[PDB]
């Protein structure tokens, strides 16, 4: 139903199991969640799959010649 | 929120928009980038006078270089 509360809670729970194939079907299907906030959270996850889903809802924002100047360290 | 809103969606009246809420806001700065991807030459008179309440002929020049090719004027 695109609820923006589950989507919140869902991607909560994806980051803290480490999952990023459910994230990666969740940001597919809905886009009902603030993307910025959770791609801040997902950089500094330490790990390479979560900045990579950072970057990608960052160029999915349209924020241009900002997610490649990220994902360039 | 309306930045991020602006830049998911793409339409200039959005851009145009923004544009008045920073001149009502006084940010003469950052009211170029907001006709800068519109491409608007209306409203010029308002940003021409509120350009005078702050120095900032360094993007105003590049604003009306614009406006020339849209309004032979």
């Amino acid at each position: 139903h695109n609820n923006k509360s589950v989507n919140e809670s869902l991607n909560n729970l994806f980051i803290t199991e480490e999952d990023y194939q459910a994230l990666r079907t969740s940001i597919d299907a809905y886009d009902n969640f603030d993307n910025i906030s959770l791609a801040q959270r997902l950089e500094k996850h330490e790990l390479i799959e979560f900045r990579r889903i950072a970057a990608y809802l960052f160029k999915g924002n349209n924020r241009w010649k900002q997610s490649v100047e990220l994902c360039k360290k | 929120r309306a930045y991020e809103f602006a830049e998911r969606c793409n339409e200039p009246a959005v851009w145009s928009q923004l544009a008045k809420a920073q001149l009502q806001k006084g940010m003469v700065k950052e009211a170029i980038d907001s006709y800068i991807k519109a491409d608007d030459p209306s409203s010029y008179m308002e940003v021409v006078q509120a350009a005078n309440t702050s120095g900032n002929w360094e993007e105003l020049v590049k604003y009306l270089q614009m406006a020339r090719k849209k309004a032979r004027e």
